[PDB]
RNA sequence: GCUGGCGACCAUAGCAAGAGUGAACCACCUGAUCCCUUCCCGAACUCAGAAGUGAAACCUCUUAGCGCUGAUGGUAGUGUGGGAUUACCCAUGUGAGAGUAAGUCAUCGCCAGCU
RNA sequence: CGGAGGAGUACGAAGGUGCGCUCAGCGUGGUCGGAAAUCACGCGUAGAGUAUAAAGGCAAAAGCGCGCUUAACUGCGAGACCCACAAGUCGAGCAGGUACGAAAGUAGGUCUUAGUGAUCCGGUGGUUCUGUAUGGAAGGGCCAUCGCUCAACGGAUAAAAGGUACUCUGGGGAUAACAGGCUGAUACCGCCCAAGAGUUCAUAUCGACGGCGGUGUUUGGCACCUCGAUGUCGGCUCAUCUC
RNA sequence: CCCCGAAAGCUAUUUAGGUAGCGCCUCGGACGAAUACCAUAGGGGGUAGAGCACUGUUUCGGCACCGAUGCAAACUCCGAAUACCUAUGAGUACUAUCCGGGAGACAGACUGCGGGUGCUAACGUCCGUAGUCAAGAGGAAAACAAUCCAGACCGCCAGCUAAGGCCCCAAAAUCAUAGUUAAGUGGGAAACGAUGUGGGAAGGCAUAGACAGCUAUAGUCGAGUCGGCCUGCGCGGAAGAUGUAACGGGGCUAAAACUAUGUGCCGAAGCUGCGGAUGUAUACUUUGUAUACGUGGUAGGGGAGCGUUCUGUAAGCCGAUGAAGGUGUGU
RNA sequence: UAUAAUGGGUCAGCGACUUAUAUUCAGUAGCGAGGUUAACCGUAUAGGGGAGCCGUAGAGAAAUCGAGUCUUAAUAGGGCG
């Protein structure tokens, strides 16, 4: 029902929208894990930042 | 020297309420140079082609008829 | 089941060709007296009527001839991340136009006449 | 200081309305008459037209005719578009008076988008506003309207050209001339293909039409360094490096 | 000392290096989900691409038309991805909006992508869009604002990583397994030239005897031989001025080069650990307390303080058992 | 901008957002539908001095009306309150 997602590089230099996923997720600063419900949602953030986040499924 | 370099103001067409919207009379839908969008039920032309609501609803886009026109409608 | 009027829809519904229809309906049809009419003309519009014909017209049916509709697959393009700089490649998402197979001689509604 | 065109108007009908009508092209015949005047019948087809440039439009034709007419009205105006301001644009609906229709109705100029000029100062018409003791008046206000290539078109004044090598001040490497820098169109040098010339024979020596590079001596492009100064055309003296 | 933090744009200007309104910053007040990210649903388009149905333009046939065949910023029978507008919804987040006090700024730069101009020149010029610098330190790039990684509250002789690396200068593999290169290619460049070497798919001739050589098609001999296509890495083309000077250097050849795979490690002011300070908010319903989130900064805006001279408090308090001032030391 | 762009040979002393008036906003204090005096008098920071100023009502060019008022033929509509 819920998955963790941790970030896994900097959001300094990213796209405002990426940005904004990555805080409408929770993810604060590199290294953060956050557990989050497995809506599509929520999946829509995690999969426009894929590229800098890691999901444990 | 050149013979061009003119220019005239821009005039800001274009489509200002889309399909799926509520509107209240009067609300201008299309700002258009020729009738490019044709008026149906509730929707009033004025002397510039411009298309207006004359009634509270909802705008609808639809092709309608035998030439295949383009109709904007308001739904009450 | 045939005919007429008014709509929905706007070609898969249209054009073209061929063939049918007169009981009623419709169409041609008679001539021009009064209504009305032509920058001339009863050609149209209009009136007053049934001596003829379904010839034309309009409707109905048949035909893929012209047209129209049209996949699947592939290709082009393209958002994000990465790698390169004649404008490409990879991962991921998306995805035409043209062309090919194929389809089509429409489908419904309200009212009124004639069997 | 990119590529192409238009405007500084026109119209009392070329506006309103009711009714009515379709263009352009081609082919056949028909006196002058034919490439192409007008008549008649067809064929296929928006390719015509829309006062004017282009674009977006145009069958209920927004194109084209006829009769009657003045809605090219007055007071407004819910609600929107556009927008720094000042401005600009669309508008259903209500009241009064009209025009055309038998009528349902249509009409607040023209298919639309250009055809324009703020404020100040003055002129004209009107006015149940004001009127320096009072009654008037003059003057002022309000409503309507007139006088701009103020075109450098948000218009500094009602009113304005030049010289300075006799010159001066405040600034700029925000910006030119020298040298440096980036670039290499141009310049110079090299290579590829090879028609042909060479009595025969492309390549001893040249080498057309075309193609690919190198260098950083020319002419240039840019404006990065220097304008609280990098102060030189040639000659003299003295050089050092490349091939 | 603490907190926040821009702009180099639009419009107008005898205006262009000035200024004004708006955009962007800050502070106070009001008001709280009205906001944003993402998902789902509704919507218009005429760009990329493509096409020839219009407008132009193009080649070859047949008789302006018919059949084939190309092109287009100011062509379109077609036509995306993205972007934009609206409604509903979960989660996350001090969001959105309104009213006022104070500004600064209106010279930008480079890089990637879409373009105009220029020669598909320029560290050139003018737009759109995103990042960085401007106003931003650290690590990697030899050195190198604008590239890559990453956003510095203070202290530590603790640990893990990013980009990038692991033979020595100089921290970490002379690590492991397969190949390729012989050019110091790696560690600058084109048309073009060549039996350099590795791999692959076909084809021709041949032990009733092939290719080359050799004797006059036959013959000695005794197996392969021949000519192309695709592809990996190399070679020539390749000339400049102060001094090797086009791997940073040393040096490097079953590499310390290139290609593929794997296991470890090094590596930042990033993250974690320990100690300390400070701002905002929730709850403790004084507290000065815990928790959560913050603390790079130019122009600017806001808040809080240290010292100096003078007036009152002061006819007080300190002072020849030594004031102010000067010069050392400690804290 | 290390810049080969500006300025400074060094030390000590001096050297640049002030003052008056008006106005607006914010803090703070008094009083509060009210608040407050100016010149001046005054052996005088007291006490007197209410002329004046701000607030308490808007609309309209104005005359005028007034919780309404302007525009209009309109009690419609609309603008400011």
């Amino acid at each position: 029902k819920t998955i963790k997602v941790t970030q896994t590089k900097s959001s300094s230099h990213r796209l405002k929208n990426h940005k904004l996923c990555l805080q409408g997720l929770g993810l604060r600063r590199i290294g953060h894990t956050v557990e989050v419900q497995d809506t599509p949602s929520n999946r829509g953030m995690i999969n426009k930042v894929y590229y800098m986040v890691s999901v444990e499924e | 020297s050149t013979k061009n370099g003119r220019d005239s103001n821009p005039k800001m067409l274009g489509v200002k309420v889309y399909g799926g919207q509520t509107v209240t009379a009067g609300n201008i839908i299309v700002r258009q140079r020729g009738t490019e969008f044709h008026a149906g039920a509730n929707v009033g032309m004025g002397r510039d082609h411009t298309l207006f609501a004359t009634a509270d609803g909802v705008v609808k886009f639809e092709v309608k008829g035998q030439f295949g026109r383009r109709y904007v409608k308001v739904e009450t």
